[PDB]
RNA sequence: CCCGGUGAGGCGGGGGGGCGAGCCGGGCUCUCGCUUCUGGCGCCAAGCGCCCGGCCGGCCGGGCGCGACCCGCUCCGGGG
RNA sequence: CGCCGUUCCGAAGGGACGGGCGAUGGCCUCCGUUGCCCUCAGCCGAUCGAAAGGGAGUCGGGUUCAGAUCCCCGAAUCCG
């Protein structure tokens, strides 16, 4: 009715969302980094071993694309086993290794067994 | 205290149980106070002066 | 018979009535953008002579070059 | 009875004082370019001069005459899109087993249609944009003799034509049971467009200053002629 | 030859203004109802030193006619004024140091 | 066409009201538009009028108008 | 090819307390969510720019061939 500024500014107007008569992809893509792919291999050297007695810790070789969540959630999945805490770092030649520390109840050199880690 | 620490301190810490507390210090409240209510004054008997010399007029 | 009484009189860019309208037109096309879509030809007549038709896929656009 | 705590507190909105009210600013508001674009072409038609050839348009029929205009062209409107396809229908339903009057639109067949004297009265949209369409019609139809009017609203012939616009349409033959209707708008129409074509061919439009200034000069004068009236005393 | 040191000045690069810690443009009041009818009142709130100006600048504050609001101004010193002084601004200002009229 | 300012915020004209003047209570030359003592406060309406609704003339809740004059063609100024 | 320009010729806000309407839900009691409408909104410049500027919060003991305020033991803390 009447402008008590007078400054004019654009009216807000309606925004339907898309509605597409056709999906640009026939299908979803494949997740790439599951479960397998996130686990490579088992950490067998010196260093390794030591985290298993001493540490109640597993030494994997992990997807550089992973991080600390999805790697607990596949070494849980995987193994049937609880984790701790999970620390990772990428080694200079472009690996990434994680420390997983198991739950007190689980013996990670027991566990090591059943991996075939030892 | 650093300003963001200011977040985690319970409110008696930052201010003072009095008008402005923590903003303005007493000795200004004070002036304020008086400033405040002694102008008002002034504008009554302005008032009654300025009606005074109306009615006169 | 209308195209060719605005052929004829486009030719009489002189006359009051054009420089009348050719002056306020100049006018407001200075105050809009240097390129700016047009709602429909300025010209109808020197437009289709032109090979534009009026129907969907034919656009005019006005476009401002200095001199 | 009343409540003694309820009383008057108005507010002084002098200068200083009280802050000021939202009151209407309309007219100070700093509006979008296309609304001062479409606002000063307004009044430079005003303020320029408008040759006769286009300010001839701003004459149009009063709203009594284009209401009666506009219902005995109503009774003439062309069939549309849907009872035109039920008349073809029917006309197999006849083959199984002459044209009405009508109006006609357009500038293109209203001219050749003026030029043949196949009209009896033309009807011209006073806003037709760019005017050139239509801007020689009225001397045109004054040529061959033809009645012409100009009415309000290219809209209002496009709804006659059930279309957005029309530039102008044309009455070539009407039902015997509208003659006389048709006759009085023709003589009432001559007397106002094809009648007074000398003087309207010779009115320029516009040359009108603004308010403000106005209102400037006639202040000037109003301080000279005081000053010759107090001459004499 | 080549371009000269006063041609140079004009591109700017190592010749452009040191405004690092200017303290903004001085400038009166932009005109407004208030300074075309009347007046309006102001308080000196501080007087600052602008680097590069041998004027001190004052800072003065008025309230916004039409919204709650505190304008600060940053004025050009007139010589004697003092913090907590009023200065008044408009067509029905009085005569006195610091005020604005026309 | 150009320049300046603004968050384009009260511009032009008229109405309405006030102090003065002076022609014989009214008209008009003609003026003004409510802030100057103090380093306070100041918005998101009070009030008045008119209608509407809900529950049971009483309670509860809405809308509108004045308050905040009307009409205008360039935002207001400066050039041109 | 592009350059200038950074608020300058721009309809530059996609937000919200609250109020009114519907549609849906669930620990269907009444609360949520969602869509529309009413109302309110300066910021006025996208974005980038510092391993020495600004910037909440971790310390002690042990432990390796090579890592530790990061691992282990212990005792804290900030933010959400
Ligand atoms: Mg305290
Ligand atoms: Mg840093």
């Amino acid at each position: 009715k009447i402008r008590t500024s007078p400054t004019f500014r654009r009216p807000k107007t309606l925004r339907l969302r898309r509605q597409p008569k056709y999906p640009r992809k026939s299908a979803p893509r494949r997740n790439k980094l599951d479960h397998y792919a996130i686990i490579k291999f088992p950490l067998t050297t010196e260093s390794a071993m030591k985290k298993i007695e001493d540490n109640n810790t597993l030494v994997f070789i992990v997807d550089v694309k992973a991080n600390k969540h999805q790697i607990k959630q596949a070494v849980k999945k995987l193994y049937d086993i609880d984790v701790a805490k999970v620390n990772t770092l990428i080694r200079p030649d472009g690996e990434k290794k994680a420390y997983v520390r198991l739950a007190p109840d689980y013996d990670a050199l027991d566990v090591a067994n059943k991996i075939g880690i030892i | 205290v650093r300003p963001k620490v200011l977040m985690r301190l319970s409110k008696t810490k930052k201010h003072v149980s009095r008008a402005y507390g923590g903003s303005m210090c007493a000795k200004c409240v004070r002036d304020r106070i008086k400033r405040a209510f002694l102008i008002e004054e002034q504008k009554i008997v302005v008032k009654v002066l300025k009606a005074q010399a109306q009615s006169q007029k | 018979g209308a195209y060719k009484y605005i052929q004829e009189l486009w030719r009489k860019k002189q006359s009051d009535v054009m420089r009348f309208l050719l002056r306020v037109r100049c006018w407001q096309y200075r105050q809009l953008s240097a390129l700016h879509r047009a709602p429909r030809p300025t010209r109808p007549d020197k437009a289709r002579r032109l090979g534009y038709k009026a129907k969907q896929g034919y656009v005019i656009y006005r476009i401002r070059v200095r001199r | 009875v009343v409540n003694p705590l309820f009383e008057k507190r108005p507010k002084n909105f002098g200068i200083g004082q009280d802050i000021q009210p939202k009151r209407d600013l309309t007219r100070f508001v700093k509006w979008p370019r296309y609304i001062r674009l479409q606002r000063q072409r307004a009044i430079l038609y005003k303020r320029l001069k408008v040759p006769p050839a286009i300010n001839q348009f701003t004459q149009v029929l009063d709203r009594q005459t284009a209401t009666q205009l506009l219902k005995l062209a109503h009774k003439y409107r062309p069939e549309t899109k849907q009872e035109k396809k039920q008349r073809l229908l029917a006309r197999a339903e006849k083959k199984a087993a002459k044209r009405p009057p009508v109006l006609r639109a357009g500038v293109n067949t209203v001219t050749t249609l003026v030029e043949n004297k196949k009209a009896q009265l033309v009807v011209i949209a006073h806003d037709v944009d760019p005017i050139e369409l239509v801007v020689f019609l009225p001397a045109l139809c004054r040529k061959m003799g033809v009645p012409y009017c100009i009415l309000k609203g290219k809209a209002r012939l496009g709804r006659l034509v059930h279309r957005k616009t029309c530039t102008t349409v044309a009455f070539t033959q009407v039902n015997s049971e509208d003659k006389g209707a048709l006759a009085k708008l023709v003589e009432a129409i001559r007397t106002n467009y094809n009648d007074r074509y000398d003087e309207i061919r010779r009115h320029w439009g516009g040359n009108v200053l603004g308010p403000k200034s106005v209102a400037r000069i006639a202040k000037l004068e109003k301080a000279k002629a005081k000053e010759l009236a107090t001459k004499l005393g | 030859g080549r371009v000269i040191r006063g041609q140079r000045k004009g591109a700017g690069s190592v010749f452009r203004a040191h405004v690092k810690h200017r303290k903004g443009a001085a400038r009166l009041r932009a005109v407004d109802f208030a300074e075309r009818h009347g007046y309006i009142k102001g308080i000196v709130k501080d007087i600052i030193h602008d680097p590069g100006r041998g004027a001190p600048l004052a800072k003065v504050v008025f309230r916004d006619p039409y919204r709650f609001k505190k304008r600060t101004e940053l004025f050009i010193a007139a010589e004697g004024i003092h913090t907590g002084q009023f200065v008044y601004c408009g067509k029905k200002a009085q005569l006195n140091i610091g005020n604005v009229l026309p």
